[PDB]
């Protein structure tokens, strides 16, 4: 995927990168900058389940990170969010292509596991 | 080792005053010489423009006058009105041209020509020129005395590399592995308190090193003892194409070199190119320079001495103007030279006199004239005044146990350059638990409440970019903090004569100033004076020079030599020379760089003097100033207050040289006079109202006026003037390119009868055109 | 993307091949088709990033030309 | 937008409706540095420690009170209006934008006593601006 | 201080025909930091656009 000549001849040197939202200090306070949610669905019930987090985490905004459902055949169906991104103050504008403090979006990614139970136990 | 040049690093400052001795300033050659001089004129006065014009009109142009009159004017009788008095080097020929075909023989000769001069130079920022001296050695005994038949010819080659160099994001040495110096604790790099950032190329659309040579401005010239003609140092940018006056040199008949800096003109290649970044603005050039100073000694008898090596040659660097020459940075560039040769873990071997710690408290105290936090929010300066009120400053000089409590009370308010105090160690990073300086990129989540007081001084530092890092805030460097620590514990000496002039801080300050004035080592004093006015932290990038100067690796020689007087150290005197590429402009490393970015890895690799990176410390012309912001006005306008959520104290960057809060002339005219003055106007009041009031209330109004401090950014029109003007940070950077020459200049002025007002007998007053009344 | 509609010579050659029902030539590994395959391949950027560059000062810097 | 309109001349600074939207105020921070007399019974007197406050001459103590009393703060700086932080832009427009949320954090000016002004020249009743940014 | 503005050029041939050229299209502000951000009204700016009066005098052989 990547020739060794890029690093070896320094064709595009990697830059240092500062923290996003740098005014929030200490690791324990920075944990609120992380949105997270979990949920479980089984083949016994089709009812959809929202993966709803909060920003800032444990005024706070609900973030629907996704929704999951599982039919009677055991196939999980994962829906992403509604595409809602937002700042904590309406005057916080997202003028940088990638790094905008005070913003959160509903993009997410995480771990999918399962448990199979058969008749015999 | 027969001849050497002094100072080793000369410093000249830009200004739009003319490059002539009567209307210029001179870089300090004696530390503290004129701190209380109330006759200083740092701006061209109307007085000196008349005095210049009448010296020009000395006989027998005043018999020429009469020949022309008995002979409006015509092309060639004007042709020799000018030239007579020699104003060609002052004003364009064709501004004096119509000065008088727009028209006591002489008085509307003088009147029109002086309003010409006034139009160009009245209130102009005078250039601070640097004088260079040849000292015969063996150890500089006395300055070279030129017999008849002898001559010295100087040679200066300078360059500007700002537009060719890399962005300034922060100091690269902040992550450089080190054992620790007297200037920078090893905790900064070892604990990653303010990590160095990568930096891309300025003007990055210019590709290939051969085309990037067009971005460097360079010039060179020579002057000799046999002619005092002034020769300009002028390069081109790029090398339309604009002419860049980087300096002007001249030698007098005694062989002294005088170096004038540029006129302070910065410009873009297109008018639409605005300098909206504090440091890195492509398409821009300025007339800042720096380079190599060498000379030849040619005596009557054929003996020729070439001063060319790094041990005997010198350097020159031009800088932004010193807007308060009499206010000293709490930590100077000379302090950086002194601390550069020390190892951090060997600081317990340092021995301390009181004159080693007195400059800290003295400079911090005098910062009240250029910064509000130091006038009304500095509990150390308020205690100094308390001791000053009862003539009990001498207690500070007591090393006994009865004064330890008092010395420790002042020392504990200062910031430890170990940066290991007032922190909570995360997940064992060091997170400060005192007041932080937030990013402008906001996050609406409540700040963690500080639990430790803000230590002194209240200035930002190299790690400003990192909220919660203890290096956001400035600390006096390790070796100066060690002095303060030894003074705290009592491990310091002081002579009885010093306690006998220590009733107030001012009396002791005048005493030490006389120690400087009467010390014999003329060369090393001039060496320290060139650098004692410059800043020495924080470096983001700073005002004049920056972080390479605080590393011993940049000097070829840096040794302690002597105290100021045999009994009084006063931080001492050193003989230091910068490392130099003896080829100069023709060096093969003149146009060296590190590719698309520079990083600390490049700095790490440059410590080894045999690596392909060691050229970083063997300076060529342009290498000193290339790190600073381009144009310099953008950094100056960025060198002010950095506001916190909490209103006080107000952080200030480099207020000693770029003041933040000043006492304007307008206020001075409303407190300078006593109530018994019998002018029609007394302190802005009519005579009747002035003397009709209580004298208690009269002097109360004097102190009110004296207390009104103006934002120095408001001393000219930096984009905030007018109905619905935007003002703001960026408009300040843009307007400073033209308005730097109208910014307020602080000058010592006298209050002849303060009475009981509380106004000191010498005040420092900021002069501008907006601030006048 | 407009460039691949009207400024991509490879896409224009593909359309040339399509218009004569001759795209199968690209599947020919024999010598009679080598100049056809090579002309297309020679227009692609080499991820070695060592083509179309002037080596600045051999500390080497590779500058695209 | 209801504040100062700066002219090329520095003083006087023109002000729109300063009696209801003040422009230059005496913040609580300065009030706490002049309200006490030198004989006060507090471990901290006018920002100073007891010992430093009562160690100075009476003239110099009173001079510091008037010096503090005279420090007027831009009313726009009594809250974060876009000028706070490293490299913050500030300016007129950010003021307008931020005032929508920051109007409720601006300084509120209130009459407060100076119980023993002495010879300081500080009137017995002063008007002091209270806000979260300007309290110490 | 003060800029020269070429508002046009005039020349007359030996046949009596006048030829009027316009300026070079130089537009400038009095200081570089003043930007023409408005479509019509930008203070501190000048341009070499002109308009004016064209008159003539015919002098014949016969006086
Ligand atoms: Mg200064």
């Amino acid at each position: 995927n990547l020739s060794k000549n890029v690093s070896k001849h320094r064709l595009a040197p990697a830059m240092t990168a500062k923290r996003r939202n740098p005014n929030v200090i200490t690791n324990s306070l920075r944990k609120q900058l992380v949105i997270s949610s979990q949920g479980s669905v089984s083949s016994d019930n089709n009812t959809q389940v929202p993966l709803r987090g909060k920003f800032p985490a444990n005024e706070r905004h609900n973030v629907l990170q996704g929704s999951i459902e599982c039919d009677n055949e055991g196939v999980l169906r994962f829906y992403a969010g509604n595409g809602i991104s937002q700042a904590l103050s309406p005057s916080s504008l997202n003028t940088d292509f990638a790094d905008n403090s005070n913003w959160f979006d509903d993009i997410c990614d995480g771990r999918v596991t399962a448990v199979v139970e058969l008749k015999n136990g | 080792c027969q001849y050497k040049i002094y100072p080793p690093l000369g410093i000249a400052r830009v200004g739009n005053g003319p490059a002539i001795k009567p209307l210029s300033l001179s870089t300090p050659e004696v530390p503290w010489a004129h701190l209380y001089d109330t006759n200083v004129q740092y701006l061209v006065t109307q007085q000196e423009l008349e005095q210049l014009l009448e010296e020009a009109f000395g006989g027998n142009v005043i018999n020429e006058i009469s020949q022309i009159k008995t002979k409006k004017f015509k092309q060639e009788e004007i042709e020799t009105i000018t030239g007579l008095l020699g104003l060609s080097h002052l004003v364009p020929q064709q501004q004096l041209s119509r000065s008088l075909d727009n028209l006591d023989i002489v008085q509307q000769i003088k009147g029109a020509l002086l309003k010409v001069l006034s139009d160009h130079y009245l209130h102009a920022v005078k250039k601070q020129a640097q004088n260079f001296y040849i000292y015969k050695c063996d150890n500089p005994v006395e300055k070279l005395k030129l017999t008849d038949g002898d001559k010295v010819t100087w040679r200066v080659e300078v360059a500007n590399k700002k537009s060719f160099w890399y962005d300034y994001n922060n100091a690269l040495d902040l992550s450089l592995h080190t054992q620790g110096s007297g200037n920078l604790s090893k905790n900064v790099s070892k604990h990653r308190l303010a990590p160095a950032m990568t930096a891309k190329r300025r003007n990055p659309n210019v590709i290939t090193n051969s085309l990037r040579k067009q971005l460097v401005i360079s010039s060179q010239g020579s002057v000799s003892s046999d002619n005092n003609t002034q020769v300009p140092l002028r390069g081109k940018f790029p090398a339309e194409r604009h002419n860049v006056l980087q300096g002007s040199i001249e030698c007098d008949n005694e062989g002294v070199l005088r170096f004038y800096a540029g006129n302070g003109i910065s410009q873009a290649l297109s008018p639409s190119s605005l300098n909206t970044d504090f440091a890195d603005n492509s398409n821009w050039f300025d007339d800042i320079c720096d380079g190599r100073v060498t000379a030849v000694v040619e005596l009557k008898n054929g003996d020729t001495f070439e001063i060319q090596d790094e041990q005997s040659s010198a350097w020159v660097a031009t800088t932004p103007p010193d807007y308060a020459p009499q206010i000293e940075p709490i930590v100077t560039m000379y302090d950086m030279v002194s601390g550069a040769a020390l190892k951090e873990q060997d600081l317990d071997n340092l021995t301390t006199q009181f004159s080693d710690v007195f400059p800290i408290l003295y400079r911090l105290y005098r910062m009240q004239w250029v910064n509000q936090a130091d006038f009304t929010d500095n509990a150390v300066n308020t205690q100094i005044r308390e001791l000053n009120s009862e003539l009990g400053f001498a207690q500070l000089l007591d090393n006994s146990a009865s004064a330890k409590s008092l010395r420790e009370g002042i020392f504990n308010q200062f910031r430890n350059p170990l940066f290991d105090q007032d922190i909570d160690v995360d997940d064992p990073e060091w997170v400060s638990n005192s007041r932080i300086i937030p990013s402008k990129d906001e996050t609406n989540i409540a700040a963690k409440p500080a639990t430790s007081s803000l230590k002194l001084p209240f200035y930002p530092n190299d790690g400003i970019d990192y909220p919660g890092s203890p290096v956001q805030w400035f600390a006096i460097p390790p070796f100066m903090y060690q002095h303060l620590q030894n003074w705290a514990a009592g491990d310091f000496s002081v002579t009885q004569v010093e306690k006998e002039s220590a009733n107030t801080i001012e009396e002791l300050g005048l005493f030490y100033s006389e120690q400087f004035k009467n010390s014999p080592n003329s060369a090393l004093l001039c060496a320290r004076g060139a650098l004692d006015a410059l800043y020495g932290g924080g470096f983001h990038p700073g005002v004049e020079l920056t972080w390479p100067m605080r590393h011993n690796l940049i000097y070829s020689q840096n040794d302690y030599v002597s105290s100021v007087t045999p009994e009084i150290n006063l931080l001492g005197l050193r003989e230091f020379r910068l490392k130099q590429d003896l080829q100069g402009l023709n060096s093969p490393n003149m146009y060296q760089d590190f590719g698309h970015v520079i990083a600390v890895d490049n700095v790490t690799a440059s410590i080894d003097p045999n690596s392909d990176a060691a050229w970083l410390w063997r300076s060529t012309p342009g290498d000193l100033t290339k790190w600073m912001g381009i144009p310099w006005q953008s950094d100056a306008a960025s060198c002010q207050a950095v506001y916190t959520p909490e209103d006080f104290p107000i952080p200030s960057w480099w207020a000693a040289n770029l003041p933040v809060h000043v006492l304007p002339l307008a206020r001075y005219n409303k407190f300078k006079d006593s109530q018994s003055a019998d002018l029609p106007e007394i302190n802005g009041m009519t005579h009747s109202i002035a003397q009709g009031m209580s004298e208690e209330t009269f002097e109360h109004l004097r102190l009110e006026q004296f207390s009104q401090r103006l934002d120095w950014l408001h001393t000219a029109d930096l984009g905030f003037v007018g109905f619905h003007a935007e003002g703001g940070y960026t408009n300040g950077l843009i307007q400073m390119v033209s308005q730097w020459k109208n910014m307020a200049m602080v000058m010592a002025r006298p209050v002849e009868n303060p009475g009981s007002s509380g106004i000191p007998n010498v005040v420092y007053v900021a002069y501008s055109q907006a601030d006048k009344d | 993307n407009q460039a691949d509609f009207t400024d991509n010579a490879v896409n224009t050659q593909i359309r040339e091949l399509n218009s004569e029902l001759g795209f199968a030539q690209l599947l020919d590994n024999s010598a009679s088709a080598k100049s056809l395959r090579e002309g297309i391949f020679n227009q692609f950027r080499n991820p070695l990033f060592d083509q179309d560059i002037d080596v600045d000062d051999p500390s080497n810097e590779w500058v695209s030309n």
